[PDB]
């Protein structure tokens, strides 16, 4: 009598992924966004970014200069490249909670990382 | 953007959805699977679920591989190839009994695989003996 | 010193998946294709299907009437629906090799199932 | 079709790729990861890889959190913030040594996370003490 959730038989093509994400201080978060496809992804400033404790993600504004906001090391992402997203937070993260960052490119492509 | 916000919501619900099998029990051709919601999403769109059962049917005393997909019904006395569940919405932490009407009684003590897929994507596979 | 391949912290949106796939005989393969996204997927007859032992997949022709060919129960797939893919094989499957079926819809969405 | 064929192949290469860390060894600022190819693809596009290291740096005898991305170089004696590997192509079943040049020696007996991503997507994470 063996039960398990989802399948490692069941897979789909990945064209974009967050290789790693974590907080670097009490109020800054770093994510490495990796294009493993064959297409350039442009206008990443028009991505939508959400971040928060699990189940309570909040929107994050692009490069507004005032927390919470996010920056990216390049506005476009070529095949095989990585760019670095940073989130500047207004309130400090708690040491005993798990957080999710999620990024939605203009093309709708949706990736997440939990730490 | 709207497609962006739709995909945002959907992926969060896939991350938040999780189900497990507490137990499985057979009576005749009727398979009752106790399912528990270990996620943080409500589950109620059962017409978007999948139920697939691979098992060994007793056909004139011959153990005969059967693989079928079962369709959901609100009907409390479902026909063969149909399934139903004794709750209108399965909330986090709750359990319900999912009733699957097999077309033939299982051959005794044969292996079986039951696949249950939520409407969001996440699923559970149960393997055991019937 | 603890090491793990991939990570269950890294996830992406699934819009389409093979819920389950297996052989129903030595020469016939069934897959259940589930649209868990939000848009109808049309013209599934123009999908491309590949199938074979792991690492040796061969293309499979749509509805040719002569092995190897595949059929689908409906030419389009609405949000939340399932269709049934059947592959009719020319030579029998082996009880030791693992097999993969892969489906690429016209929109390019690429899913696989291994058994 | 064009995207259909590109996506078909790419997804097969993702399914076929897998790497593990056989071991880790440190000398000064030099991090040697013995990496094994447990897949069925050859791996050779090491510039399309990612290497991320989170560790605790010894900066003037202060243990200081560090998170960095490391750049590939064919150079056998790499600079800080670079990495390299002692093979030009890693075939299935083989192992090779991936060398990461940390900007500071690790603070003694601190925990660390090493993320190594193949160019196709699949990756391995190692967590341990330095």
């Amino acid at each position: 009598m063996s039960s398990y959730s989802i399948q490692q038989s069941q897979k789909m093509l990945t064209q974009l992924q967050i290789d790693y994400a974590t907080n670097t201080s009490s109020n800054t978060v770093v994510a490495y966004l990796h294009n493993v496809g064959e297409t350039t992804i442009s206008y990443l400033q028009n991505s939508v970014v959400y971040f928060g404790p699990n189940g309570q993600l909040q929107p994050v504004g692009y490069n507004s200069g005032s927390s919470p906001y996010w920056t990216v090391t390049s506005n476009s992402l070529q095949p095989g490249s990585v760019v670095k997203i940073i989130i500047y937070l207004s309130s400090p993260l708690s040491s005993n909670q798990y957080y999710t960052i999620q990024i939605v490119t203009p093309n709708g492509y949706t990736v997440s990382y939990m730490f | 953007n709207q497609a962006q916000e739709l995909n945002h919501e959907l992926e969060l619900e896939q991350l938040e959805t999780k189900i497990t099998v507490s137990s499985v029990s057979l009576t005749g051709s009727t398979l009752n699977v106790v399912l528990e919601n270990n996620g943080s999403t409500n589950l109620y769109d059962f017409q978007g679920f999948s139920v697939i059962v691979q098992y060994y049917a007793n056909i004139s005393n011959i153990s005969t591989f059967n693989l079928s997909l079962y369709n959901y019904t609100k009907n409390s006395n479902p026909s063969p190839y149909y399934w139903t569940i004794n709750t209108p919405l399965l909330a986090p932490g709750s359990q319900a009994t999912l009733t699957i009407i097999l077309p033939y009684p299982p051959y005794p003590n044969t292996q079986a695989t039951v696949v249950i897929v939520t409407n969001y994507g996440p699923s559970v596979i149960w393997r055991g003996s019937l």
